[PDB]
RNA sequence: GAGCUGUAAGCAAGCUUUGAUCCGGAGAUUUCCGAAUGGGGAAACCCACCACUCGUAAUGGAGUGGUAUCCAUAUCUGAAUUCAUAGGAUAUGAGAAGGCAGACCCGGGGAACUGAAACAUCUAAGUACCCGGAGGAAGAGAAAGCAAAUGCGAUUCCCUGAGUAGCGGCGAGCGAAACGGGAUCAGCCCAAACCAAGAGGCUUGCCUCUUGGGGUUGUAGGACACUC
RNA sequence: GUGGAUCCUGAGUACGGCGGAACACGUGAAAUUCCGUCGGAAUCCGGGAGGACCAUCUCCCAAGGCUAAAUACUCCCUAGU
RNA sequence: AAGCAGAAGAUGCGGAGCCGCAGCGAAAGCGAGUCUGAAUAGGGCGCAUGAGUACGUGGUCGUAGACCCGAAACCAGGUGAUCUACCCAUGUCCAGGGUGAAGUUCAGGUAACACUGAAUGGAGGCCCGAACCCACGCACGUUGAAAAGUGCGGGGAUGAGGUGUGGGUAGGGGUGAAAUGCCAAUCGAACCUGGAGAUAGCUGGUUCUCUCCGAAAUAGCUUUAGGGCUAGCCUCAAGGUAAG
RNA sequence: CGGGACCUAAGCCGAGGCCGAAAGGCGUAGGCGAUGGACAACAGGUUGAUAUUCCUGUACCACCUCCUCACCAUUUGAGCA
RNA sequence: AGGCCCAGGCGACUGUUUAGCAAAAACACAGGUCUCUGCGAAGCCGUAAGGCGAAGUAUAGGGGCUGACGCCUGCCCGGUG
RNA sequence: GAUAUUGAAUGUUGGUACAGCUUGUACAGGAUAGGUAGGAGCCUUGGAAACCGGAGCGCCAGCUUCGGUGGAGGCAUCGGUGGGAUACUACCCUGGCUGUAUUGACCUUCUAACCCGCCGCCCUUAUCGGGCGGGGAGACAGUGUCAGGUGGGCAGUUUGACU
RNA sequence: GCACAAGGGAGCUUGACUGCGAGACCUACAAGUCGAGCAGGGACGAAAGUCGGGCUUAGUGAUCCGGUGGUUCCGCAUGGA
């Protein structure tokens, strides 16, 4: 009676909640085409190891993401003037591309829509912060150097 | 009325009711038509209640 | 090693010491029915198809051999729906069937008469009878036993236990076993653990399947480390 | 043959309710075996039996198979009473 | 004893086993005592007044068919619808003569329709009556020609008809225009074999001779009344012995 | 001539199958099954026994070609069914 | 190769039955009535497959009762169904 | 009828613990006298009656827990109230309900079982059955085990003796 | 059969007892009946001595099975059940 529930079904749940629901909902129902398997099946081992693997590389993954918030952090400043002029004023534009220009500046390559920065970076030339923020699961420290032209 | 899965069929007892009075009866095992493999081919057959509580195949 | 072609008494006839008749072992022929099986059928018959022969100017006719069903293996095919399976086609099989000894053994099914001085529990009796299955014998079998002791050690059968202990409208009736004494005497093989590989699905051993090591054990044994 | 960390030692099976049958045993204290329906265990610190049932003790390891001789019987054949 | 040797024998071995020598009590248990009982009282039980065992003949009993012949009938397995009942398929038979339906034609009739009269027409589980089938009356026959007929009369005879051939329905059944009718001369449940030598408190019968003794037909109880058990009466033996 | 190698009714059997304690019951494809349908010889003779069967004269039916003549085309195909 | 007539019970009529004692006032009958059944009808045989009912469909089938035709068929649902 | 084949789903619905229940009504009567483990006991600005009133509890007593004109308000047997006036463990609910996992009936669904003596195609020159598809029904029915009722349709038997 | 109370009245009391029972009657068996006398405790009475139900004869039934009370009995390896 308990089966590997295989995909989610309403009250019947999601992929991974193999439960002993009664038979015939299952054999004569569920089993039989829809989704299920069979927890007490030995197929249980099966889908332990699966959703171990599956989990342990998705975790560790975010660990490594944490890690290269730490990565990129020691980098050297940034320094990528956004045409600073009148003083404060800086000609060029400042928005979250513009920091990850100042990023590609040795190779390395980055994707824009990381940026977590709410209001817009006024277009200052100092220690413009960059909180890198990559994934929900891990954010990054941060702080590129603008510059005058 | 046989069960291809095990030798269930019927059998012979007698009926005693009140006062101890004998007579002879049959017994019928719980056969039910249904659709499963014999072999990888598939088939209709007979089988038992208490043979397919052991998670046959259908 | 001398009369013989029976029963049976014939002469119209022929065979026999170049070994008969006769007796034994092994072979060949063994028409037609009969499980009967090419098809049919009212036993002892009728009509076929295919291959090859006899025969006709050819048709007609004849001879020999195959052609039942189911089951096993292999091959080809594999509708609908042309993944794929039923299904179909071909070939290979001292393969089954049916009989039997009115006996014996297993089972499946299973009466009444009768006894009870009627009768329904019961008895007759799991007998008669029907059905399926093999054997020359079958069932049984090496302990999840018997038994309560400075204990016995597979089953089977004979005497004994005993008409006892018991069961029973506590009636009618039914009715053991172990200890003991004999005949006979054989103990073994697996599944599981783990090792090896090859077995792919991968969701990297969770399952394969074939071997072997691995093994058959209760005051436990074996995998597993230490022994030929 | 010594050791005994870990692992295996027959699951819809044993066993129970229900209704039957065989055990000499007629449901009775009814142990034991099997059948049909339903329910349904444990794994050696473990299990079964010793005539309901419990405890201690004693014996034993089912849910897998094979196993001759002693035994039964004559349609027969041979030689005999 | 089984069993092992032994001419299917005797005999040898075989002490497991069985009956007595001790009984009482339901039993624990005690023991020439024991049970009951508060009892060292009384009473019951073999005390004390010690032969049984193995085998053979004979009488009788118990289980076996049990002394032999006899049921109607029950149950299991089969064989029969060539007779008969019904049904299905397909053929076939019914001399001859009457009655005269329905429609239709003509004529009249009516506005038209009804209707009226002829002619034609040919229907009937119609009529009379041979073949055929049935079986109402009488006679004969009744160890018959015949295990159901013959003789003379009767009924149906175009129909719910008779009948041929090939088939189906099988006995805790089948058929039945319905009588308990028929199912192979058998039917309130066919026939054949088996259980089965059913049982029979009932009827019959039960075989050579002589001798000794010699009854009863009654009481009680009985699903008991023509059966049976005990008592009375008979007989045989061992005792008490002189009771009668 | 009647019946076979021609056909089918009732009914029967029945490959696969459906059901059933076993034997078996039922039944599709298919087959069997005349009492029916289709189907070419008849009138004289003859012995002791047979006669549409034997003989006589005349016939008819199905099929075959060593043969004969009349015709069509041997793929804008004659013929066969 | 008809005897006939008058009346009356019973049965409307033709028909059928106790082969082998009883052929009738008994059975049947068309007619009438009650009731069941919506079709894998009901009812029936069989365990079941299978059937008949019926290759039919409430103007049709099954069952009970009465028996042409004419006039009629009154009261009681306390009891049994 | 129960159970197996045999379930999905909403609503109507027994439990198990989570938030807690109040004056916890003797004729009498300050409010409505069930647990006197401190009954002689404190609280610490922070709003009281509050047009009128409480989910609630009495044949309309009000209560304490708070609400659309509320910033200090106060019982304990003892001015006119008695038995233990129960005032700072955490009472059993005086027995009340909400949100949470389980059980029965009415509902409708379908795949999805099971059924189809309905239709189209194929197996297949087959009105058998069986493969697919469609459609109808449908967790019912049928069938298995058990249980009750009915049941001369059927079976084995009894129905005394004297006279 | 009873007026010597077995009839009538009063007080006290529960022998309307337990264990039994020499003998005898009656009897097919099963049963039925009487019984002095002994022991333990009583009731009555001072005592003697009476009391083991009605003044004598009817007012009642087998066994099996089951219920209830007491048991210094047995209780299937042992202790319990």
């Amino acid at each position: 009676m308990k089966v590997i529930f295989l995909q989610d079904v309403k009250g019947k749940g999601k992929k991974g909640e193999v439960k002993n629901v009664a038979d015939g909902y299952a054999h004569n129902f569920l089993i039989k085409k829809g989704l299920a398997v069979e927890a007490n099946a030995s197929n249980i081992s099966a889908l332990n190891g699966q959703k171990q693997k599956e989990k342990k590389e998705a975790i560790a993954e975010l660990e490594q993401a944490k890690s290269l918030k730490e990565t990129l952090e020691k980098l050297t400043v940034e320094l990528s003037a956004k045409s600073g002029e009148g003083g404060r004023l800086f000609g060029s534009v400042t928005s979250k591309q513009i920091t990850e220009q100042l990023q590609k500046d040795h190779n390395i390559k980055v994707d824009k829509r990381k940026l977590e920065l709410p209001d817009g970076i006024r277009a200052l030339g100092y220690t413009n912060v960059p909180v890198k923020l990559h994934p929900e699961v891990q954010a990054v420290l941060k702080v590129h150097v603008k510059e005058e032209a | 009325r046989k069960c291809v899965i095990t030798g269930k069929k019927t059998t012979a007892g007698n009926n005693r009711s009140h006062a101890m009075n004998a007579s002879k009866r049959t017994w019928g095992a719980n056969l039910q038509k249904v659709r499963i493999l014999v072999n990888g081919k598939p088939k209709k057959v007979y089988v038992s209640a208490r043979a397919l509580k052991s998670g046959k195949v259908e």
